[PDB]
């Protein structure tokens, strides 16, 4: 329902980002498209994914030094060390997912802000990723300018 | 007119949680993975390691590099001579090459031993030289594990009390004798009526040898092994004995058949046993039966400044010759010893016994500049903190841990939608 | 002053979420209510609190294996191990509190967005949790629709 | 008209900080807490543990389950026989049950010992069997701690040199003698004029016994204890002595009154002492005074493949009988031994001495499938990483740490308001 | 371009926060100032920096207890322990930088919200840190009131 | 008209990343730094430490505080007497102060030893008292390291067999003798024709001394050192020997020239050597040549309840007197011993040898209430987890780690601009 919400759809139906739209006749029925020209989002995702390499390299670069003279594997100690490292890896993961989430969200906000400042101020924000346009001042070629669909 | 960007996910999308934001995606990719493990020998520090070997690491061999299991750069880090072995220098049997092994390195590679195997047919009354070999190398590895350096000590200061005893010689020992131990016999002893006087001696383990500090010496405290009192009594009176004492009179080695049972193999005749011991520096005394006296003449000197677990390389002949696996078994029963072993027979490029393809693959890591861990399972680079299977000890360096692949967490990929709040 | 701010109140006075309101006469005096029908917030809080169980279970499930043959307690080493674990527990806590904070805030944003899209666009956002309504186009029954109070 | 949601907090609200967002709340709840600790014995791995016991874990007892301190499933994991004890099988005193204790398990539970206590009234010239008991079990626990398995070795290969010595018998030992040690006497020795010849023997500790590998043997190196030279001289000439030697002549045990003071209690008469030692496999020699010779005939065989700290269970009679606390004291002075002790007297269901309610509560954990830690304080499940008080060592497994409750951080609850920015 | 974006400037030119402005003539040319009276931002920064002391003190207060009888330094083990501590310090750093970032951003939002509620509703938000004012209803003394420049 | 706050950065701004938000800034400040390290001695727990010393920590000295290297509060924690040393109480040489050192403390400070140095000119046939000193303090430190407490045992129960032997006296020992060892001589022995009887004795190490539990005793097993058999034979018949045995006849000390070489310095005449050993409590036996017998009369009693690495303070005279560095060398070769050493000579305030400014600076930490780590490099407070250079072992407490300053991460400062999203 506009960048603060994510929705579910059954069997088929493509997932992702779409243009959705309002009333009109009183009462209308709405409508969702079949996907934008949001190539900024595609590029932003690629960039954000690649930026995770910094945190992963930090983790991979860290291997404790050890010295064992013993001849038989100490499995339980061995497994404990691994479990602890996986624990640390698990929280880093949680930080990375959140870092992606929050920066993608911001990138979506920056996408919506660009749109607001092209129909300015024909736009009128209704929370992030939503706008009220007067289908009167601005029309068919006008919305096509402002929203690209 | 309300116009919105709308976000939606499929049944194909799954939800990944974060601390401060979640993510929907359809694909995941693992955050990291396992580091490969290469079999064979290697080092984590190319500026602090030492090798000890024979022809197979001897850059001065006439057939080099075809006679060599390592390239030129690695061979330079070895102290090696064709025909040599640590054991051969310990005893110095007649007509054998007598190399003065000496060097320093926290990481140590032992690739010799084969030049004294049953094939060599050394006799000199040895009860069982393969037993002696295994015992000898167990002591070397034990002392090497905690030392920075090693050196042959090719002559101990010794002193005999007997003014009539003379140097011993044997047809079974090329009509001469070992360098170590020295053999003194009293030809006047004859059980007629004549018993002789108890023989005595001292030998000194020095606190240093050349530039090398000695905290520990590996020496052989040899003795004769007789079948029984009756058979010994065709040589001397009383019971056989040879006892080793420290400066105060503490018994530290030997064989005393006045209290201990005879255990010589029936009808084998007299034998010599040469168990190796780790001893502190100092002066040591010997008392023996009048007729036969054995006196240690060499040692291997070690320090206690510390070292890494050592690497021992299988040292066997090609199929045509008679090998043993004493250094293997010595390594196995010694803490901090990593053993490198071929899976296919030894087949040389130069001759039968020098320049083997599998060994050159196994030793090639000696080798690299980017090894971070050396273990009994092989060696690794510092790619990730993880390996698929355990790295068997002994091991040292930046060593990877075993985890199931399933426990490696994943990151979202291929079309991503953020999620926060409850959306309800 | 509207979802970007939290305010203080003395002795009595209930804490929480309220409806507050503007000018009118020039100059007016304002006014704060005594609490909404924000049951969405009550349910959202319950859900967010329960979702912390994931991170807590992760922590509780992680106990290093150990083996001591020694007969007398090594208190100092023992206490050091505990101090380190409590340290790790302390940062997880900090992540969890922030995770609650940021998701509750988002849930409040999603509450405000629902309100904006019922008086649409009679609403006119003035930052999150704030609106300008024309007390003319829309009146008494109208605001009651849009804001439920 | 400006209409707003307004956020406000009371004096009752407190501010909780986060990395990327703070929270106001009125209530807190602790993030986690302590895991309970249950007294008694348990295991962390039900597929790798072994028990050794007597009637109280013997499912074949006529009174089972009333005579048992464990249920059927736990009893099946025990190697037990009514009337048996490790010590009783070590020596084999006349008319006592002689069970061949043998088994494998990384976790080990020892619940026997009571069947040789002062109550049993075994004499056989024992200086102090309670002392012997404590010493014996100290050696068992010491060797068991580092072994995977254990087995009685119910007959060592032995050999005496004397062709005239004969088997010793005593009225004080049911008119016979121990299984171990064997007692050989020379009836012709009489200090008249006749002194006899020094007695000699060998005994062999094997490298294996049935399927069990032996790296270590617990044996008794017994000797006689005399008050003084004068009192010994009514039995033999010279001073008393019995010395034990390894294959080379190193003294490893015995009593030699030629150099060591006599310490026999005044007017007590001759006594036997039987200190236990951990010895390597091999052949061992004995020299003794002509008249009396003692020769070890049994051992307990152990490996060195490793194990967990062991559990030893208090083995005492009910109040009517004479107990000792030797296994308790042995456990206390031995590393890696965890001792389980009752707080109330032993009161049996079957008879006086079998089937005690408190012990069944304490052993019930043997028992469970969800124990993650075993310690001298008791055992725990894997609920949290924390316990209120320390878990006393010895201990092993996933073991909780002690922290003050105040240091456990809290989370906000009951009406929550987010906060970020400076709001000023 | 308004609080969702940060921009680059060459050689000279002061960095920081400025007032920037629109069209007018059709088409205009825009204009950026030379810095506000945003002393709220200066104070907010000082406060946020000082609040990092809590996390730093937590880290400094945590020193593992140890006991070594050995006479020669175990450098490799020593360096490994340090590397692990620096690793932990590195992630705390990353949390602190993000905590500053997110709270400064919020403080900037709270600055913009104050401005919106002084020209109310002459303001009309166009995403955070941006407004559409009718240069007609409100003029020269008016914008000076609303924006302080 | 579109009016905006605009954010911009210079070339002077750099980008700092965060988990959930980045920051532009021009300046950075390091998150933390190194903790200073102070040379000298200190403690981490003021309620559990003990000092042992001489005049320089003796608050009862007539010249206090000018004669003292510690203030009053620290001196109260020391057990000290002017003129005393551990070694002096070990032997009790004639006319020397004989302090009963005793105390308890997990942290231990040893600041004595100088009152027996070559300057003191004690003879009493000592082969080399500086050697004895070094050996003695090596044993003390070794036993102290694992003990909570220490006490002099100023009289062992002893017993001689000889009814004719008499107490030994020497012109070279003030015409009397040590307190320990006691010297018994047989004046009737004369190699004429008369050889005497082998001498014998027992001494007992107790399980406790007053309130102090003894698990370990440091004692001296002395013997005489002769140049050779011929020179010994002007005193007794046969070869020289003095052997120490435990209750069973195990040789644990002594000198036996029947098996061990003579090593007395040529023409030096008879000498005494007194190597210290750590022995268990019990009764011990002695056998010696008829003419001379030495019997230990004192010990130092220790427990095994554990302790921290100890601190040993350089104990030397001012330049005018003859010092040694035996306690330094003892400390260096003993695990868990931290040595505190002056860089400038000892210059006293009271007299030459008491009350030195540098030592008072070094000992001032004994001292503080906020020391968290003590190491061979000095001591630290708990400011940060980091030090610039390594803290040399031995060490204990909350001990800082070495990291390069570059690896300490930084935080942004001086005008800060947040950044999130891709801004593109
Ligand atoms: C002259 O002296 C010679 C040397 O003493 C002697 O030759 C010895 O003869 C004995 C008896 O025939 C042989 O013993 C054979 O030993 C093997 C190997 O034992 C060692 O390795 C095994 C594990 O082997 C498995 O894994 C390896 C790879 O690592 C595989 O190659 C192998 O095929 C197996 O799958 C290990 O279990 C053994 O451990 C025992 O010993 C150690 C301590 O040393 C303990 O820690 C351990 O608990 C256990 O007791 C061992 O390390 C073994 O499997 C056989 O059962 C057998 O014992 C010797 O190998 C052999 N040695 C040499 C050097 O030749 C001659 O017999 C003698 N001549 C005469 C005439 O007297
Ligand atoms: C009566 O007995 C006296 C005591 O036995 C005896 O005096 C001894 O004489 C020998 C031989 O002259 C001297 O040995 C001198 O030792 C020094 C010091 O060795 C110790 O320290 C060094 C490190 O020193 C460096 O660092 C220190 C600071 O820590 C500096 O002050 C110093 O200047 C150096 O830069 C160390 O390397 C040594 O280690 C050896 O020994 C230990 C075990 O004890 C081993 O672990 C180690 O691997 C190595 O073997 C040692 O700890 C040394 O540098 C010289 O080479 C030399 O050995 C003794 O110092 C001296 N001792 C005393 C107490 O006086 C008398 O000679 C004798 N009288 C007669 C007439 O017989
Ligand atoms: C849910 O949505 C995604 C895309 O929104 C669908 O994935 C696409 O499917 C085809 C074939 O499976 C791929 O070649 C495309 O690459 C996918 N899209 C993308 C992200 O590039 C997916 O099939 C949908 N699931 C269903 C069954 O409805
Ligand atoms: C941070 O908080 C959010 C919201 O409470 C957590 O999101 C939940 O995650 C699980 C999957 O782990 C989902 O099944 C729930 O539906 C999510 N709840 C909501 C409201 O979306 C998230 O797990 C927390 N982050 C971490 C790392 O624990
Ligand atoms: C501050 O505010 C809270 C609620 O806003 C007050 O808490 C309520 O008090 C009564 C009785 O104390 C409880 O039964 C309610 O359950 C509480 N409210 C909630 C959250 O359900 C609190 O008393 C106020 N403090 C003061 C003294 O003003
Ligand atoms: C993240 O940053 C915020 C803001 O600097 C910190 O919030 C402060 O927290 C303390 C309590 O710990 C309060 O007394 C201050 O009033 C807070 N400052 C503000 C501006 O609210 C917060 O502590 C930081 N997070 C962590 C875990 O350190
Ligand atoms: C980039 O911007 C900053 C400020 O926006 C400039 O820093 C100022 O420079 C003078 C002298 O260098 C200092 O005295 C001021 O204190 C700085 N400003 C602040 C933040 O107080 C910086 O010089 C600019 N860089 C360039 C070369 O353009
Ligand atoms: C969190 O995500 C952001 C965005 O992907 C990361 O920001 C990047 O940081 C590097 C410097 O480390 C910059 O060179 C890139 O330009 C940044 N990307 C963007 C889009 O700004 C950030 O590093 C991540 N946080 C952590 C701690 O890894
Ligand atoms: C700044 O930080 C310190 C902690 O070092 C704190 O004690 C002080 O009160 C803080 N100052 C303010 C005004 O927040």
């Amino acid at each position: 329902f506009g960048l603060l919400f994510v929705g579910f759809v059954a069997g088929g139906v493509a997932g992702g980002y779409f243009w959705g739209r309002s009333n009109g006749g009183g009462g209308g029925a709405s409508v969702s498209s079949t996907q934008a020209g949001f190539d900024k989002i595609g590029k932003d995702i690629q960039q954000l994914r690649n930026d995770t390499n910094a945190a992963i390299e930090g983790f991979n670069g860290r291997i404790a030094h050890d010295e064992q003279a013993i001849k038989n594997l100490a499995k339980e100690i061995e497994d404990a060390r691994a479990e602890a490292l996986v624990g640390e890896l698990g929280i880093i993961r949680s930080l990375i997912v959140a870092n992606i989430s929050m920066n993608l969200k911001e990138s979506l906000y920056e996408l919506a802000n660009q749109i607001t400042k092209r129909g300015g101020g024909i736009a009128q924000e209704a929370g992030p990723g939503c706008w009220y346009v007067d289908s009167e001042n601005c029309d068919a070629s006008c919305k096509e300018y402002i929203f690209n669909f | 007119e309300l116009i919105c960007i709308v976000q939606r996910v499929n049944e194909s999308f799954s939800l990944h949680s974060g601390f401060g934001g979640n993510v929907y995606s359809m694909k995941t990719e693992p955050m990291t993975g396992f580091t490969n493990v290469t079999k064979g020998a290697s080092v984590i520090n190319q500026k602090d390691w030492i090798g000890f070997g024979d022809a197979r690491t001897d850059l001065t061999n006439d057939q080099f590099p075809a006679s060599s299991d390592v390239p030129l750069a690695v061979a330079k880090k070895f102290r090696s001579l064709s025909g040599a072995s640590l054991m051969l220098s310990a005893f110095g049997p007649p007509g054998k090459v007598d190399y003065l092994y000496q060097g320093c390195g926290k990481e140590k590679v032992f690739y010799e031993g084969v030049n004294w195997s049953p094939e060599a047919g050394i006799d000199c009354f040895g009860s069982n030289w393969t037993q002696t070999k295994k015992d000898f190398y167990s002591r070397i590895y034990e002392a090497a594990r905690s030392s920075t350096c090693m050196t042959l000590v090719n002559s101990l200061d010794t002193k005999i009390s007997s003014t009539t005893a003379t140097a011993g010689t044997a047809s079974s020992c090329s009509s001469s004798w070992m360098k170590s131990p020295l053999w003194y016999a009293e030809s006047s002893v004859n059980p007629p009526q004549v018993c002789g006087t108890e023989q005595s001696a001292t030998f000194t383990l020095p606190t240093s040898f050349g530039i090398y500090k000695c905290n520990k010496h590996v020496v052989q405290l040899c003795y004769f092994v007789y079948e029984n009192k009756a058979k010994f009594n065709t040589f001397g009176c009383g019971d056989y004995y040879q006892n080793y004492y420290d400066g105060n009179g503490n018994l530290i080695g030997g064989m005393d058949n006045r209290v201990a049972a005879y255990r010589g193999i029936a009808n084998a005749g007299v034998k010599i046993e040469c168990p190796s011991k780790i001893l502190n520096p100092g002066t040591y005394s010997i008392k023996s039966t009048p007729r036969f006296l054995l006196v240690p003449k060499r040692s291997y000197c070690f320090d206690t400044d510390g070292g890494y677990p050592i690497q021992v390389v299988q040292s066997e002949w090609s199929a045509s010759r008679r090998s043993d696996n004493a250094t293997e078994e010595a390594c196995l029963q010694t803490e901090g010893c990593i053993f490198i072993k071929k899976t296919t027979p030894y087949v040389g490029e130069a001759a039968d016994n020098a320049g083997d393809i599998e060994m050159r693959q196994l030793l090639s890591g000696l080798g690299n500049n980017d090894t971070v861990c050396v273990s009994q399972s092989g060696y690794t680079k510092g790619e990730t903190p993880f390996v698929k299977d355990y790295l068997s000890p002994p091991k040292y360096g930046r060593c990877q841990l075993k985890t199931d692949s399933g426990r490696i967490p994943t990151l979202p990929s291929g079309l991503i939608i953020p999620q926060a709040g409850t959306d309800s």
